[PDB]
């Protein structure tokens, strides 16, 4: 079998087209299965965004729940995982309109 | 590793806001310089290129420099280099318009 | 600045050759089911640079077709689809006819 | 050392040609044994035959009608000692 892959949402050859607006909530919806999976979302290109308050938050059932997203956030953010050497990821579009 | 077709996301990222090479002609400044000819008629800069994921969003450059590069004026007895200074963006980034 | 790009080097790189320019979408056919492509441009590689004189123009010598997955998103749960453009491979500089 | 009679300079000899006559590229040699190869940028390199391209070490390479393909830069190159030598040269066409 392949289970032992982190992320739920299966797949992410295309990534999922998420409807955002600026000043309103964001999630990444990339959420593991097992609480204690270390997850980072990035955003094309090399600037990580790493959890907190707000600007940033990580939940296991949830994903990356950005409060008050900006321009900085419209685009291809991908979460990772590495599990047993192998680094999942699944990407996520954004936009506006 | 994603096709002979060309994969959507290598296509993306391909394709996103960064600085690249563009050819761009003699600076005005050395277009006036006193020579026969000036060697080559253009030199390719790095500039931000590629595209935003929106028309309200424009790739703009976040870092830049001048750079100096030499160019040869054939002239004279004797030929010479002359050096040419211009616009060259190193960071970019994708950032809202204005009205 | 940094330092002077020696001669050679900026005729090096200026010369005729292939190189990746920067293709906005747009030209073609853009109405499908109503929205946007994704991304709305490509990087291809084209032959650029400027030949010795203005009797010679800077021309292909090899080139072909590249099948590139664009995603158009609309109504409903948009799909992802294909075009094709022109990629250099060699250039020359050959008189203008 | 060095296998270009003339030392190198940053600035190649410029040559006057026209197309359909005799071009020379005077790169002449110091030592009889190089092998010295015609280079032009991107990677077009021109290999003698003896009579259409013709090399010589007493006076370099000798053309006997130009192309278009020989306008733009010229590189004799040289490789002595693993140290690889080249001189540039430039040509051009009136207008």
């Amino acid at each position: 079998s392949d289970t032992g892959r982190p992320f739920v949402e299966m797949y992410s050859e295309i990534p999922e087209i998420i409807h955002m607006t600026e000043g309103r909530e964001l999630v990444i919806p990339c959420r593991v299965t097992s609480p204690n999976i270390t997850v980072t979302l990035k955003k094309f290109p090399l600037d990580t965004l790493i959890p907190d308050g707000k600007r940033i938050i990580w939940d296991s059932r949830k994903g990356f729940i950005i409060s008050n997203a900006t321009y900085k956030e419209i685009g291809l953010l991908t979460c990772e995982a590495t599990v047993n050497g192998h680094l999942y990821k699944t990407n996520y579009l954004t936009h506006r309109q | 590793h994603q096709r002979k077709v060309v994969s959507w996301i290598d296509v993306y990222t391909r394709a996103t806001c960064q600085p690249r090479e563009v050819v761009v002609p003699l600076t005005v400044e050395l277009m006036g310089t006193v020579a026969k000819q000036l060697v080559p008629s253009c030199v390719t800069v790095q500039r931000c290129g590629g595209c935003c994921p929106d028309d309200g969003l424009e790739c703009v450059p976040t870092g830049q420099h001048q750079v100096r590069m030499q160019i040869l004026m054939i002239r004279y007895p004797s030929s010479q280099l002359g050096e040419m200074s211009l616009e060259e963006h190193s960071q970019c980034e994708c950032r809202p318009k204005k009205k």
